[PDB]
């Protein structure tokens, strides 16, 4: 499912939670911030 | 075909999509599909 172009919900207000376009992995705000909270280890890249 | 997860050697790369038949890793799905 896709959120409509429009933001009309009433006043509720999701911005921080929905998508970014902006950033390349379409991610959200919160989900950024916990992204860079983890410090992971042994990604598992090609090397 | 170069993937993240290594090299993947005797199978076509499309551009297409279609559901993950045999799941090869890093969001690359492997399947028979068509002349074979
Ligand atoms: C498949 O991927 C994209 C699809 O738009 C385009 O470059 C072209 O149709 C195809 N390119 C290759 C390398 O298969």
């Amino acid at each position: 499912y896709k959120t409509p172009p429009i933001k009309d919900f009433g006043g509720f207000n999701f911005s921080q939670i929905l998508p970014d376009p902006s950033k390349p992995s379409k991610r959200s705000f919160i989900e950024d911030l916990l992204f860079n909270k983890v410090t992971l280890a042994d990604a598992g890249f090609i090397k | 075909f170069q993937t993240r997860a290594g090299c993947l050697i005797g199978a076509e790369h499309v551009n297409n999509s279609y559901e993950c038949d045999i799941p090869i890793g890093a969001g690359i799905c492997a399947s028979y599909q068509t002349s074979q």
